[PDB]
């Protein structure tokens, strides 16, 4: 438990948006039993940069904690535990099929100011929480970006990016605007480049003739599509066992690369779909 | 009455727990052995640190004379005729109760903190002050450090060479850490992107890391072990919650 | 009175079983968003599949058909099948 | 219930039916929140 | 709420009772929609033989919701679900010996069509996931991928041999016969997008790894540059001869290469890796259940 004061009187106004705002984590970096204003959520710092990626780094840093039980200006947060059940309300745009898992993600700026809360120069900046299979599809889209940019044209990273930036998953339309082209792409692109040579000196005979096997034997439509991007074996078979094994630990890095830590799993969901109950903490 | 820790019952020959029959909470491991009647074979942490290469040779040396004897020697050679070696041996968790019989009986815990009995005189981990170090942004950041321990490999031109690390970091999150080991480890990491293709024993990564679980800042106490009179410096970890987690591998 | 009323699509390999069979559409990959409302009438598996559940399930009820006064001794039961054919009332009975 | 005929036979059976019937069993549950203060308070009971 | 009760559809035989009896404890995935049916979205019957791909199935198995049976009512099954870093019990069904410390998966059922199918109530069976062992499921894994790269490939006289040698596994004395045989596709699983995913990263990494590795290192990178000569250099010696388009490449081609490989991988998430759903303290004697921890 971890008790939040904001030291400020807060107004009937106020309190209603905490009630309309209850049962969501909130990330701290203090782990301790009291909390204020300023460690509270993610404005203190979200004012250095504004780097999505850097927001995404030090919120794998963060504790997360859930909101519960506002009096007044004392603000309860629970500190869940391993594997519990736990209910969450959401703020992620998505209609949340259930028995998934969730991650939690930097907030995308939205064109709409927030109404969650602003209060002598602090918000209550709150991280959403996503679906693991769009999070990872964020990350691809920041390895994508870092790819790209890293190439240099006039007037086409424009043209790269309004293209590739809005996104849908499940009829929502989001996109991740201003992005500053740090190094942190060429970095985590770095070791993939470093696994794809490692994926080209150590792929067996068998897989790049198994393109071809398998297209001069039989076709499909999608194999003509994949055939758009491409255009003796005497018992080597321990040899081939390794070679798969290190091909496919290479494309566990390149995973383990995009992937993000799943925080929850989904059990009930409400008809409403505000709120939903968990079963996990890392 | 109430315990919540859980613990396995242990059947090893004694030559192989030479100090560990003495000093309460080690690291143990199991080696599987394609000699049918022990099938299982458990192996102190600082019996695999002998050959481990971050060892220093004095070091090295002093606990080679705790560990020189007839088994121990056939199944130092068995470890090193394994092609790789973190399948082959494996993490089992920490010593409580040697009871030091014939072929002596180890409690040995899984889960929860370390203690036998009655909760008198709670045991800790004991860690080899060489082989381990915190490579993190500030050391010590706030409050509690998970403890993981990083198996990393090394190629001097004849074969392989097992190293054994012990991390301690704020950190929880297993993709932050192996994302601070890469920086830790990167050198030796490109010298084997030259040494796997041309390898042709079965492994596939560089190391690999595992949680042991919590640890508390103001319980990290110095020290030394000493059996036949060899003073050995040791970190010693006062109260753990021992929280095994899945090996996680990086190349 | 006469033995198909179609040519086109009764006959295997027709031009609307094989656009709107599974069985021949494991050739080519589509958008599994689109949903034909024509997949659940040509396929041969999702066919026989309610043909078995529909013969066996009205098995079932003329086996409790009789009152237990003069038949055997058994409890009724609904089986769920009503409710799995809710959705399908132009699939179980295949009607359209 | 049996009816008498008389004329030529009347049906001799007792007619008495076992009727096996199962159980269905199910649970129902409650979170059922309360609070520390009025925990505490209400308990005490110090008229003070 | 901590457990489930399923309910059958049918009444069940004197032998079917028994059945149950002898698998009182065992895995039973079940799917997150609860389903009060006990024939319907229960031991994982309702997704394989309906659906099948083998990255859908190793998906699908990956997300199911875990659970044990606790104990046969009359009608009921009491299904308790696990909760984490606890003590259960398992009854052993897979072939291969549990010993201490070991971590446990979830495989799917090798599914040749001569099993003694468990459960057979009107058209529906119950199939169980396989405990096993985290390397015999990495084994088994790289077993299953080579023999569905080998076996579309023509024209080997050593071809039933080779899969005879992979078939054949063996791990602390108990053989198995990997039923992925000349493909009569009983179960075969197919593996076919698994296969080609595979062979689409192996195919596009070297020449986008060459599209990057040909820019910017004026600067002394010497760790990636050079390390990536020779590790284009070894495997293809004779590198880029013909060309194909003589050098012409776009921003929106390099783009779209990019995003592939990178989507592939993450559709290639199920054979990526496999979690310890347990982790067995102690075997019981005999070998015949084993009360272990649950973990993820």
């Amino acid at each position: 438990t971890v008790y939040c004061t904001f030291d400020h009187k807060l107004s009937l106004s106020d309190i209603s948006t905490l009630c309309k705002l209850m049962n969501i984590v909130i990330p701290i970096p203090a782990h301790h039993h009291l909390i204020g204003s300023g460690n509270l959520g993610l404005y203190p710092i979200v004012s250095s940069n504004k780097d999505y990626v850097h927001i995404r780094n030090v919120l794998r840093t963060m504790v997360v904690t859930i909101l519960q039980k506002v009096e007044g200006n004392q603000l309860v947060l629970r500190k869940p535990m391993t594997g519990q059940q736990y209910a969450i309300k959401n703020t992620g745009p998505f209609p949340w099929e259930k028995g998934d898992t969730l991650t939690l993600i930097p907030p995308l700026s939205t064109h709409s100011e927030e109404k969650l809360l602003k209060l002598g120069d602090w918000e209550l900046t709150v991280p959403l929480v996503v679906p693991t299979a769009i999070a990872a599809e964020i990350n691809i889209r920041l390895l994508c970006i870092g790819l790209i940019a890293v190439h240099r044209e006039y007037n086409e990273m424009q043209t790269i990016i309004d293209e590739l930036c809005s996104i849908q998953y499940r009829d929502v339309l989001i996109k991740l605007p201003d992005i500053v082209n740090d190094k942190q792409s060429m970095y985590s692109m770095k070791t993939a480049c470093i696994s794809l040579s490692m994926i080209t000196a150590m792929a067996p005979d068998i897989v790049r003739t198994y393109i071809d096997r398998l297209t001069l034997e039989d076709h499909s439509m999608l194999l003509i599509k994949c055939q758009e991007l491409l255009s003796l074996h005497a018992t080597d078979i321990k040899d081939e066992l390794k070679k798969i094994k290190s091909v496919l630990t290479m494309i566990d890095q390149i995973n383990s690369l995009t992937n993000e830590k799943t925080y929850f799993v989904v059990c009930d969901v409400s008809a409403d779909n505000r709120m939903a109950t968990c079963i996990y903490k890392n | 009455r109430e315990n919540l820790r859980i613990a396995a019952r242990v059947f090893t020959p004694c030559e192989l727990l030479a100090p560990e029959l003495e000093n309460l909470g080690m690291l143990m491991y199991r080696f599987e052995t394609d000699v049918d009647n022990p099938k299982i074979l458990f192996v102190g942490l600082f019996f695999l640190c002998s050959n481990a290469f971050n060892v220093s040779a004095c070091v090295r040396t002093a606990l080679t004379t705790m560990y020189t004897n007839s088994m121990v020697d056939n199944v130092l050679s068995m470890i090193n005729t394994c092609k790789y070696l973190e399948d082959k041996v494996s993490l089992f968790g920490v010593t409580s109760l040697v009871s030091c019989g014939s072929s002596c009986l180890l409690s040995c815990v899984m889960q929860g903190n370390v203690y036998d009995a009655n909760k008198e005189n709670i045991h800790g981990l004991t860690v080899l002050k060489e082989i381990f170090l915190e490579p993190d942004w500030e050391p010590r950041q706030h409050s509690t450090q998970y403890v993981y321990v990083v198996h990393v490999y090394k190629e001097v031109l004849s074969k392989l060479q097992y190293g054994i690390y012990v991390v301690l970091t704020s950190f929880q999150n297993e993709d932050l850490v192996v994302d601070i080991l890469r920086q830790y480890f990167e050198k030796e990491r490109f010298l084997f992107l030259n040494y796997l293709i041309n390898s042709n024993t079965t492994l596939s990564y560089f190391g690999s890391v595992q949680r042991i679980g919590r640890c508390a800042t103001e319980d990290i106490k110095s020290g030394f072990l000493q059996y036949r009179g060899i003073t050995l410096p040791v970190i010693k970890l006062e109260n753990i919650f021992v929280d095994l987690s899945e090996k996680k591998v990086f190349v | 009175f006469a033995a198909t009323t179609n040519p086109w699509a009764s006959l295997p390999g027709s031009l609307g079983d094989i656009l709107y069979n599974t069985a021949h559409r494991e050739q080519l990959c589509y958008n599994p968003k689109t949903y034909s409302p024509n997949a659940q009438f040509f396929t041969e598996s999702d066919i026989l599949k309610t043909n078995k559940m529909m013969y066996k399930v009205i098995n079932e009820y003329c086996m409790k058909s009789n009152s237990c006064l003069n038949s055997d001794s058994e409890i009724q039961y609904s089986c769920s099948e009503g409710t799995d054919s809710f959705v399908s009332r132009p699939c179980q009975f295949l009607q359209n | 219930p049996r009816v008498a005929t008389g004329n030529d036979v009347t049906a001799p059976k007792e007619t008495t039916i076992m009727v096996a019937k199962h159980s269905e069993k199910h649970p129902i549950n409650i979170s059922f929140d309360l609070s520390a203060a009025c925990l505490e308070h209400l308990e005490n009971t110090f008229k003070n």
